[PDB]
């Protein structure tokens, strides 16, 4: 599955400039009208402010924790199109709709899948290999008004990725901290081999 | 002129052909190196190929571009405000060993801090809540309370019936307080309350509550309750009487244990200090106040135990949320992550705490240094914080632990603020709210009995909340089935210290206010257990045990930070 | 490693290569010019009793130790191919003393494993030439020119032991 | 004379790959990732797909070995000390059990391909490794007197095979080898493929097999035990149905064989 | 037989484990495949014997003690690796059956098996050894048959067969008669296909112990070595060399029936596996050297720094040092399109009083030039100094041996007139030509000459003409670019300065020694040699109009103005100006000669010629 298809429903990472407060979407090492990745790191195109590694990584971590908190807000939605009730209440049956007479199935509005894909989307933005191969989810479409006029060359992207490897690895490490705690990841063979426990 | 002659004064006059000039100019502009640097690297390139005819042709320059990128990537690879019991108990003198330089092993005056929970159960993976598992926990809560109520009031199992079914006879019903409407709009009144039953008790159905016959009540969402009443018409369960939930038992100790704890302190009083984050203001990351506090801790106060509640690095801090983190000129190397920020700011300060002071750290769900972002929450990783093993202990949230004979119950979630009560009656309304909330916590036998958890929104966008992992809420219950002697739940509300049902309930308040002004911390003095002074209550049994009665022999001072 | 031991006194005076981490006034006499400073990243050859301290005292200490030629890779390969044929006397007169001092200084693990094998393999032929008593000189004399000052003492105290026993028996 | 004197998972896989090949005998333990599950299964699947493709093209063992051996270093390494490679190999086999236990056709295709891969890897071993691997599987040689009594018949049986399979064109060399060679006695039904080609000597319902042959017994035991394990794996597929996140991967893996 | 297969497998594991040898195979293959489409590199690889020790001791000792049983399977495995890697399709007829596998070579840590010709002993037979010595004889190169191909006329089938001889293989086989088959098994007449058959090169040499090691005036001892394929002609007599190979025996040793009563021994040889030279001149630059050389060249006065760093132990004579530096750099040699030649190399002469460091300064050049020959003027004859006849064969003299180098001649005044006139060709046409009984040939001699002499009266006499003080013909003095006169003029402060200088020089102690034990900035000589080598190979300054404007004016004034000048001025003086300007531009690493270089060259020639600046 391509990153475009996998991350179609993910929220784009938005960074706020520490100097001029302008917010812009961050799409890795790509051409943008709002930021430039130089040999020294990420730079805001509006005021030319260079981001320190801490300024970047803190915003990423804040976004991650915001998504986690949203997940644990625990909003549920009925899957019946006629009812469609949205509530944070959980019945003792869990999946039973709380609206009287409804047989729909309650589901998390923000699922563990959506959160996991969101975290992976954040991880992908700081993957050096994906940046070099230009396999990231695009933040601009060619028909968008904010589509950058000047495109970075493949050679320039590879050079900028190599030059910013430490920064990209630091950002990725922040994401990986939370991904390692995500329950949606691993597969336990010990429990799985219950037939040998026949 | 300039680039052409610069090339022709390093490369030969053969470079005068403009394509060659353009290619070399492109290289110097691409890689920022000067013309003479490019000439030097061209000379490096001319070596090692047996190519005496390293002529300045277009193809040779293409190979030189490839060589330059190989060299580039290889170089990269190389490279007192308020007080409880002030009139009866003097402030402890503290730990006499604090301030003594002596490396000698701390032989006699060893306050023992021991966790009273299974730490492994808190190391579950987050961000994966199964709705069926969550519902199972919620159902089990109702069933557990049904058993407690049945045993306490000596009721038969047949006395309990489904409150949703029409009955002319009075029945007993246990369930969870829930809103009458699933889409309720944040304000609950007594007329908008329903009772959710367990799967076994009422097949999980909800029934509206008619509380007209009840004069005094205090209810909140998620509360487990027991009622005696009837459903005459099938539409609403008319409550005739509320059955008060029994309080949990108090902790006890043997005579031998109490004598050992008395000998450990040599008859002196225990001194415990409790602080709660944040530890810096909303507009900066200055820890000057914390440094001053630790200096006072080490030289004047000299506590036996220091309990520090997070958040140490609040992820919702305004400067973090806006990305406006400052430069730290005091550091040779700037921090790159919030974890490194802790290691550069907090760790040097915390390491100055005297090794004779046992330091307990309890995380917050807002703490950036914790990857376990859900309540219940795993302990901080002490090694990752580079804190010494000798006197630092990282505990879970909530945490139950024992200091000598005294059982401490700690929860770093703001239950006092989050618990919104639906009240009726003059007597209930005249009582202090935080007492009623404390009683709710004790009766429910859980540090955070609210369900669904609280959320904070801004103009709506979700900001934060209690962040409850519902499948693991069993870990938030009182450990061992008894209340703590001292319950500490930090809250954004005003600091307080109170005795509620023989439990000392403490909110230390915030260490520092948002504006940078001083906040508050709690100083707890507990007199030593004495079998002869009559402050302990003997409970008769096969083995004589004693109630600690910490509330009779504890002083709590709320002090400006 | 006693205080009054002559061999230890004499082995500590061997020079090792060093590099400075601070500029310092007046210490140019180390560079054989008393009238001048030492400057950062200068390289000098200093005796071990001095370099052993200037590498430790602070933070960044004053001197950094460079890898000396007597522990070079060529020597290690020579040691590991055939230890008995090796001319350690030409490499350095006090090899097994300096080896232990350097191991203590840097807590090397692999060097200890190499040196232990070297000693154990050379002890065999040393015992062979110790046991062989006349009832020959060239065959013995060729190997006994490749012994360290450390190994000569063991050879002498072994030969005398065998000879005294032989003398007493046949008497 | 003079004289002197989880970790368990890692030790398990060190034990399982000490022989360099395994019958894949035991239940895995601990955890790996779901990405690893998919990728490892696809890697082994690619090797087995090429093996089946070459066999459908009727290519010989030598040609298949020339085609498949470069793929081990990329997809499924062999003759390696790496714990990651060993876990990759073991787990990928176990995953494709669950993919290919589902039907008789899938079981037959998987058994055929995996047994041929087993043959390839066994050919890559040294004779010492082969001996140790066979001995580890707890796998009757005839007496010297019985060999002497049957020597004419056994030599007549193997003399052509010694010339063509071991290149022993000289009769003197064949006699010396035969003097040093051991023979195995078992029922003729166990080696019937060699019987049909008249490569073994038959007496009273028993086949006499030289030690330099008989690898078909080892690979047939591997195939038979794998078939039985797949039948067992099929019987407890309803327990696999408890994690939905695995079924699309297994459907994708099986689709390339249908 | 079965053991051969396992040894091939084990070496395959080694080649897969240590990956730097795969890169070597592949790089040679892709290089050869590139230029084939338009020199070619040999199919040979050198392995570190240490890697093999750390990989498998049982294989290491096997290679080193039983090479006949371990080298062949290892070499076979290398060929399989190179063959399985991708290669160009549709090979030609000769390529299809070349009979050409890859071959091995070794380096590092031979231990006890590092030997010399005196100490090679019967215990070492069939072992792999390393020897050191001097080459004394070399055979002519000869081709050797190993395989032949035949076409059968009727059936259209191509047949072939292989041949062996005792020096072609490490293992031993029945010898082959060297006959070509004329007729098929089935009676068909055969034809031989040259060009599809395979032949290889063969050469025998002899190596002797170095004379420095000879005991007691005793006879020296020597060994014969066999070379083939790529190793042929990489040495000549007088080379100091280190050879690696297998030490082996040959023949019947008289046990095939002979008159000797078998007292005579068996024959023995070393089969050359690898050959390395010994330095006893050239250096190879690292990247850091290129950087330092280029950075230093931008100082304001590099010529002063470099010139003063020549012979710092000699006080004074700044201008002679500068002249020697320009000589070591040299001009640029021209060959015009019609075959006409214009000289490039600079010749220097210096004449002066006794003890004034003439011989001492002349001695320095001999130890900083890359190729230099030294001789005394009376110890050499005209033919010995140029060329001589022998048996017809023609044998080179000293000026022919130093071709692209420098020749130093001391006591030049003692050379007879009959000897001096042999040199007149060599210093301008740069050739030697002989026309004697049974011989006519031309030889090349392109060197620069530097020489020292004493004046006629034993000390220079200023009260007599320079021609009276310097008894040499005008046609010879014209061939020296710079002629320097130097004298010992007595003066207090000069005497004091020189004496203090030599006393400071005699108080030196070398670094590793205690006192009394027996044994501006200046660049080191090992760096100056790299600077000179780099400058002479990588920069060739072209002349410019601004330089020419200075050269023409200076030449016409210097020739026409009447003065007491000490040398004849001729058309060769103009060339001296051009050469000196070019050499100075080369010191500066400039791609072109500028006005500054011409000015400096003129100011040096004026000093040497007219005695004053
Ligand atoms: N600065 C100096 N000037 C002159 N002579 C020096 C100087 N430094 C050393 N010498 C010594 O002068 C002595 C004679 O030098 P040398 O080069 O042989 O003189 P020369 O010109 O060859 N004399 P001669 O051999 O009679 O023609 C040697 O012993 C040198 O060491
Ligand atoms: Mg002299």
């Amino acid at each position: 599955i391509t990153d475009v298809e996998r991350f179609k429903d993910t929220v784009t990472l938005e960074l706020s400039c520490p100097s001029c407060d302008k917010r812009f979407p961050f799409g890795g090492i790509v051409s943008s009208n709002y930021y430039r990745v130089s040999y020294n790191g990420l730079q805001c195109k509006h005021c030319e402010q260079l981001f320190t590694p801490l300024q970047l990584t803190s915003q990423i971590e804040h976004s991650i924790r915001a998504h986690i908190s949203l997940y644990y807000a625990g909003w549920l939605q009925c899957d019946d199109s006629t009812c469609g009730i949205v509530t944070r209440q959980v019945s003792v049956f869990g999946k039973r709709c709380l609206n009287d007479g409804c047989t729909g199935v309650m589901r998390y509005k923000y699922s563990d899948k959506q959160l996991y894909n969101q975290l992976l989307y954040f991880d992908s933005l700081f993957d050096c290999e994906k940046n070099k191969k230009q396999e990231l989810k695009p933040i601009y479409l060619p028909d968008d008004l904010d589509y950058p006029k000047e495109q970075l060359t493949e050679s320039s992207i590879k050079a900028l990725t190599e030059q910013n490897r430490e920064l990209m690895e630091t950002g990725r490490s922040v994401v990986q901290k939370y991904l390692n705690d995500c329950g949606r990841r691993y597969v336990d063979m010990t429990s799985i081999f219950d037939f040998m426990l026949n | 002129m300039s680039g052409s002659i610069d090339v022709i004064t390093h490369f030969g006059p053969d470079a005068d052909k403009p394509e060659i000039i353009t290619a070399l100019e492109n290289l110097t502009k691409l890689h920022a190196l000067s013309v003479e640097d490019l000439y030097i690297k061209w000379e490096q390139f001319s070596n090692q190929r047996r190519q005496t005819h390293t002529d300045l042709t277009s193809k040779n320059i293409d190979e030189f571009k490839q060589f330059l990128q190989l060299q580039m990537e290889k170089r990269a690879n190389q490279i007192i405000l308020d007080s409880l019991n002030p009139e009866n108990i003097e402030i402890s003198s503290g730990n006499p060993n604090v301030g003594l330089l002596s490396t000698e092993e701390p032989s006699y005056n060893q306050v023992k801090v021991e966790p009273f929970y299974d730490a492994k159960k808190y190391k579950f993976r987050t961000m994966r809540q199964n709705l069926q598992e969550a519902s199972d926990v919620l159902d089990d809560q109702i069933e557990s309370f049904t058993k407690i109520i049945q045993n306490h009031y000596k009721l038969s199992p047949n006395d309990f019936a489904d409150p949703t079914i029409q009955s002319q006879s009075e029945i007993y019903a246990v369930g969870r307080i829930v809103p009458d409407s699933p889409t309720y709009d944040k304000f609950l009144n007594p007329e908008s309350l329903s009772l959710e039953t367990s799967r076994m008790g009422g097949v999980g159905r909800r029934v509206r509550l008619d509380l007209s016959q009840v004069n005094e009540l205090s209810f909140f969402l998620g509360q487990i309750v027991a009622f005696k009443g009837k459903n005459a018409n099938g539409d609403y369960f008319t409550v005739n009487s509320i059955l008060p939930l029994p309080y949990p038992n108090s902790p006890v100790s043997t005579s031998q244990e109490l004598q050992e704890f008395q000998a450990n302190l040599e008859g002196s009083s225990l001194k415990v200090i409790v602080t709660c984050g944040p530890y810096f203001a909303n507009d900066n990351f200055s820890l000057e106040l914390l440094q001053e506090f630790i200096d006072s801790i080490n030289n004047e106060v000299k506590p036996h135990v220091l309990i520090m509640f997070g958040p140490f690095i609040d992820i919702t801090h305004p400067l973090i949320a806006s990305g406006k983190l400052p430069n730290f000129p005091q550091f040779k190397t700037q921090p790159k992550t919030l974890d490194e920020l802790f290691l550069k700011l907090f760790t040097p300060i915390l390491k100055t705490i005297s090794p004779h002071i046992q330091t307990v750290l309890i995380p917050s769900t807002k703490d950036a240094i914790s990857n376990h972002a859900a309540y219940p929450q795993a302990s901080l990783i002490r090694k990752a914080l580079q804190l010494p093993k000798r006197n630092f202990k990282c505990m879970a949230n909530p945490s139950s632990f024992q200091i000598n004979e005294i059982y401490f119950g700690c929860s770093n979630v703001d239950t006092f603020k989050d618990l919104k009560e639906v009240i009726k009656g003059g007597t209930t309304s005249s009582r202090y709210r935080l007492d009623r909330v404390s009683e709710h916590i004790l009766q429910q036998r859980r540090y955070y009995p609210i369900f669904p958890g609280s959320i904070r929104t801004r103009i709506y966008e979700h900001i934060s909340g209690a962040d409850l992992d519902v499948s693991y809420l069993g870990l938030t219950e009182f450990v061992g089935g008894f209340s703590p002697d001292i319950m500490i739940i930090p809250s954004e509300l005003q600091h307080f210290a109170r005795v509620v049902q023989n439990v000392v309930v403490i909110n230390p308040g915030r260490f520092i206010r948002a504006t940078g002004n001083r906040g508050s911390y709690a100083q707890i003095t507990v007199q030593c257990p004495d079998l002869e002074d009559g402050k302990l209550t003997l409970v008769e049994g096969e083995e004589p045990v004693y109630l600690h009665n910490v509330w009779k022999r504890a002083r709590v001072d709320l002090i400006a930070s | 490693m006693g205080y009054y031991d002559i061999d230890d006194v004499l082995a500590d005076g061997t020079e090792f290569p060093c590099k400075f981490q601070y500029d310092i006034p007046g210490l140019g006499y180390l560079e054989n010019n008393p009238g001048r400073p030492i400057t950062k990243n200068t390289k000098l050859s200093l005796p071990l009793w001095l370099a052993r301290i200037l590498a430790i005292v602070g933070p960044v200490p004053f001197v950094e130790l460079l890898p000396p030629d007597m522990f070079s890779t060529k020597v290690m390969n020579a040691i590991k191919t055939d230890p008995v044929a090796l001319d350690l006397h030409s490499i350095n007169s006090h090899f097994f003393s300096l080896a232990i001092k350097w191991i203590m200084l840097f807590s090397e693990k692999e060097l200890a494993n190499v040196v232990s094998e070297l000693l154990l393999q050379r002890a065999q032929e040393l015992n062979h030439h110790a046991s062989s008593l006349s009832i020959t000189n060239i065959a013995t004399s060729t190997f006994l020119l490749k012994l360290e000052e450390m190994e000569k003492e063991i050879y002498k105290k072994s030969h005398e032991s065998y000879k005294d026993t032989k003398r007493w028996m046949f008497k | 004379m003079f004289r002197q004197s989880s970790e368990e998972e890692k030790k398990l896989y060190a034990r399982l790959y000490e022989s360099k090949l395994s019958f894949y005998d035991l239940p895995p333990q601990g955890e790996i990732t779901l990405e690893q599950f998919e990728i490892w299964a696809i890697d082994r699947l690619k090797i087995l797909l090429e093996i089946e493709s070459c066999l459908s093209r009727n290519k010989s063992i030598k040609e298949i070995e020339t085609i498949i051996k470069p793929q081990f270093q990329k997809l499924l390494p062999f003759n390696t000390e790496s714990l990651e490679d060993r876990k990759k190999d073991y787990y990928s086999h176990f995953i494709l059990r669950l993919c290919f236990c589902r039907s008789k056709e899938l079981r037959e295709k998987f058994v055929r391909a995996e047994t041929f891969l087993f043959k390839i890897r066994f050919n890559m071993l040294t004779s010492t490794d082969q001996t140790k691997f066979v001995q580890s599987l707890d796998l009757q040689f005839i007496s010297n007197e019985e060999k002497a009594e049957l020597s004419h018949q056994l030599y007549q049986t193997v003399s052509a095979s010694l010339q063509f399979q071991l290149n022993l064109n000289e009769e003197h060399q064949r006699k010396q080898y035969f003097q040093q060679e051991k023979f195995i006695k078992l029922p003729f039904e166990n080696v019937i493929e060699l019987v049909g080609n008249r490569l073994v000597f038959l007496k009273d319902g028993y086949a006499y097999l030289p030690q330099f042959q008989q690898l078909n017994l080892l690979s047939n035991e591997f195939a038979s035990k794998l078939n039985q394990e797949l039948i067992k794996t099929y019987q407890y597929l309803p327990r696999l149905n408890e994690d939905d996140r695995l079924l699309p991967i297994l459907n994708h893996l099986s689709s390339g064989y249908t | 037989d079965a053991v051969f297969g396992d040894r091939v497998r084990r070496f395959q594991e080694f080649l897969d484990t240590f990956t730097s040898y795969r890169d070597s195979v592949r790089s040679i293959q892709v290089y050869n495949s590139n230029n084939a489409a338009n020199n070619i590199l040999p199919h040979r690889i050198i392995i570190s014997l240490d890697d093999l020790r750390e990989f498998d001791r049982s294989f290491w000792s096997g290679i080193l003690v039983e090479p006949a049983y371990f080298i062949p399977p290892a070499e076979k495995a290398l060929t399989d690796l190179a063959d399985s890697m991708d290669d160009v399709p549709h090979p030609n007829a000769s390529a299809v059956s070349s009979r050409h596998p890859w071959k091995l070579s070794f380096k590092g840590s031979f231990g006890a098996h590092a030997l010399s010709p005196r100490t090679l002993t019967a215990q070492h037979l069939n072992k792999l050894v390393s020897v050191e010595g001097i080459v004394t004889k070399t055979s002519l190169v000869r081709p050797k048959l190993i395989r032949s191909v035949h076409y059968a006329a009727k059936t259209g089938r191509f047949h072939y067969r292989d041949y062996t001889d005792a020096t072609t293989t490490l293992t031993t086989r029945i010898p082959t008669p060297a006959i070509y088959p004329t007729e098929d098994t089935e009676g068909n007449k055969l034809t031989t296909e040259y060009g599809y058959s395979t032949f290889i090169d063969h050469q025998r040499i002899t190596v002797q112990e170095m004379p420095e090691m000879a005991p007691a005036g005793q006879l020296p001892r020597s060994i014969d070595v066999i070379l083939d394929d790529d190793l042929v002609d990489k040495t000549k007599p007088g080379d100091r060399v280190n050879v690696v190979g297998v030490f082996k025996s040959l023949g019947a040793g008289g046990m095939n029936q002979s008159n000797s009563n078998t007292l005579i021994g068996f024959k023995t040889l070393i089969l050359g596996n690898t050959v390395y030279p010994l330095h006893a001149a050239r250096q190879m630059l690292t990247d850091f050297d290129i950087r330092n050389i280029n950075k230093l060249s931008k100082k304001k006065d590099i010529f002063d720094i470099l010139s003063q760093s020549l012979a710092p132990s000699i006080y004074g004579h700044d201008h002679i040092k500068k002249a020697i530096l320009l000589m070591l750099m040299g001009g640029v040699e021209k060959n015009l399109e019609n075959g006409s030649h214009l000289r490039g190399d600079i010749n220097i002469l210096m004449v002066g009083d006794p003890s004034t460091a003439k011989s001492q300064l002349l001695r320095f050049v001999l130890n900083t030039a890359s190729l230099a020959i030294a001789t005394t003027g009376r110890g050499s004859s005209g033919v010995g100094l140029t060329a001589a006849v022998t048996t017809r064969r023609l044998e080179a003299g000293a000026m022919v041996l130093a071709d692209r180098g420098v020749v130093c001649i001391d006591e030049f005044d003692k050379m007879t007139d009959v000897d001096r006139v042999a040199i007149h060709e060599v210093m301008e046409q740069q050739t030697v030509t002989i026309a004697k009984a049974g011989i006519h040939t031309t030889l090349n001699a392109r060197c620069s000459v530097i020489a020292a002499a004493n004046p006629v009266f034993g000390q220079y006499d200023v009260n007599r003409d320079p021609h009276q003080n310097i008894a040499l013909p005008d046609s010879l003095l014209s061939r020296f670019d710079l002629l320097f006169v130097v004298t010992d003029d007595i003066n207090e402060i000069r005497d004091r300065s020189i004496s203090e200088h030599v006393l400071r020089t005699h108080r030196y102690l070398p670094p590793g020694y205690l006192e009394g034990e027996p044994v501006p900035k200046l660049v080191t000589i090992p760096f100056l040699r790299k600077y000179v080598q780099y400058a002479k190979e990588r920069v060739i300054p072209q002349l410019t109009q601004e330089a020419i404007n200075v050269i023409v004016k200076n030449y016409t004034d210097l020739r026409n103005d009447d003065n007491t000048k000490k040398s004849p001025i001729t058309a060769r003086t103009l060339e001296t100006l051009i050469r000196l300007a070019t050499a100075h531009a080369k010191v500066r690493l400039s791609k072109t000669v500028n006005k500054v270089d011409a000015k400096v060259a003129a100011n040096l020639l004026r000093f040497a010629l007219l005695g004053e600046d």
